[PDB]
């Protein structure tokens, strides 16, 4: 069999949008973390404080994955040829 | 009659609920069971009940 | 073996389509962030003032992921050849 | 290695068909805003006047991404060679 | 590198199949708006008349993005070579 | 550069499957229109008739999107070479 | 310019699977309609009779799109080479 | 132009996995149907018998499209060379 | 025309992971099934035992679809050359 | 015709990411399996102890797919050259 | 047949953007767990202690899969040529 090695520079810029397509998904959970807190506030405003640590906790970690999702698109380009 | 209380826990048909100050305005049945109450002093008071209607307010 | 270096200029625009496909997913969190406010103030008008900063917070931090997706859309083309 | 520069013109119109897929995605979040507005208006019609300012905002800002998602497809063809 | 221009005419026809897939996803928002109008009327019948302009408005603007998505797939074919 | 016009004829048939993936999506909205009519009717039988107009309008102008997508999936085939 | 006409026999069978993705999406709308009839009977059993025609009807309206997405799949193979 | 007919044996198998992506989608309509029957009997155990027919009918009608989603791949592989 | 018969052996594997993508889809029907049984139990402890068979039925008949969705990928690689 | 057999070592990895796409989907089944146990436990704490068997299983079998989905991608690389 | 062994280095990077699409999905199950604990806390504040173990746990087992969903993306680049 004949050995043919090929290097595609076009794929440097393609996977970026492939990862970008997944960056939108954690945003839903972001509002999902806020949305519950809102109703949890209206249902029991005295628990508003007790649930705020759980809000940012569920929020930042969601965005942390989004950062990772964004991070690959950032790492995919500025170092690869 | 108009006692200041810290919290209260009801049993309803949909399930078991709890209430604090300024809970959302609501009205609902009470399942035939127990009712728990908790004053500001940490103590408790339980009452066996025979149905009823809880009337909670936003105020 | 035989080595081929290929540069596909058509890849300059193919990733932007998939990146644009995910730009609208965070919208699902926008109204969900607003909807919880609408019910909340309905269920409790007194708390409508205290919940609005958290609707603005989750809204801007949901729209930020679409912002960075549009940033990807701009960077995929207007710097690359 | 042999050096092949290749330019696919057909991809100028493919990514527009890819970005087109995401234009309908903000639609569910645009409809969700009025969908929840009706529920909150039913819970407290006297808050309807208070709520429609908090309803049109996200309604546009949920629709705004669609424009950002749709302008791409419009920008993708009439300027690209 | 050696320069190979390639114009793919079949690419003129594939991308519409993707834009066509984006014509279905707005329908759920239309059903979400009319489902909200029904549940609201079941919650407040007399309010059904004053909620109807917002139901028609969320219906129209939810259908608008479907309309542009449908427009693109036809504007992709009968003009492009 | 060297000019390579390439006419892909199997591409007449691939894209029709892509649109075919979206033809099922409006179905999830169909029951969404009727389900509310069911529950609202169960919630309020007196309003059974006054919401049947928008019970048919929510299916008609939701199935219309499926019909357009299917008209694309067939139109893409029976004329294009 | 050069002109290469390429006729792909494999495109007969790839897009067929692309159609199959759209075949499961109506199943959730069917089960949604049955679930709506169930909960409607849970709220008002006496209204189960007046509502059952809307369930028998909306199921077939959801299943029609499944039939069409299957029709394009089966029509894609037994006629196209 | 120059005419090239290509016969791709790998096209025998790619679309199979595509249809496989849709085989699990009906299972959500299955769980939604059984969930609906569960909560219905949880609100009306006396009517649980009259709801079981539609609880199994929704399972059958979801399994029909699940079997078709598997049928397309099984027809794509076991016969096509 | 010229007849190029091509056999793509990497297509043995590309359809495999696509089949794998639908392997996680049934898991939502799984957790929805046990979730619905959980709420139906809380709503009515007395009816906990009657709903358990229907809580295992869709649980394992969804796993049957998940098993087939994995069986396709498992039967795709080690039997096809 | 002409016989061209090709072995694509790049196809050793292309499907892997698509398999990876199915790895995160059962995570919803995790939370959907735990969230119900939370809510029902809040609705009936005295019954929470006998609801835990239904929490461990739906998670566990939700992981059964999640690992099997993660199996193939891990199997996709290290045995297949 | 004619055996062309081809090694595509571009495929080293494409799947990196593919698995990234799976990274965002567990993030919604994060908030699906936090919203669960939030509503259960407003349901019964005194039960806040007994449900907290299942919150972070339900998050961790989701985030764990995200890590594996991220792991391959990091294993796809830093070792493979």
């Amino acid at each position: 069999a004949i050995a043919y090695e090929v290097t595609v520079n076009g794929a440097n810029l393609i996977g970026a949008g492939m990862a970008a397509s997944g960056v939108g998904v954690p945003a839903i959970g972001v509002a999902m973390c806020f949305s519950s807190y809102m109703l949890a506030a209206a249902r029991q405003p005295n628990m508003s404080a007790k649930l705020l640590p759980y809000c940012i906790l569920g929020f930042a970690l969601s965005e942390a994955l989004a950062l990772f999702t964004l991070l690959i698109a950032l790492l995919e380009l500025f170092v690869f040829s | 009659k108009q006692e200041p209380v810290a919290a209260i826990t009801i049993r309803t048909n949909e399930g078991e609920m709890g209430v604090l100050a300024g809970h959302e305005y609501t009205v609902q049945q009470l399942a035939p069971g127990i009712l728990e109450v908790e004053y500001e002093g940490g103590k408790k008071d339980q009452y066996v009940i025979s149905g009823g209607f809880a009337h909670v307010n936003d105020t």
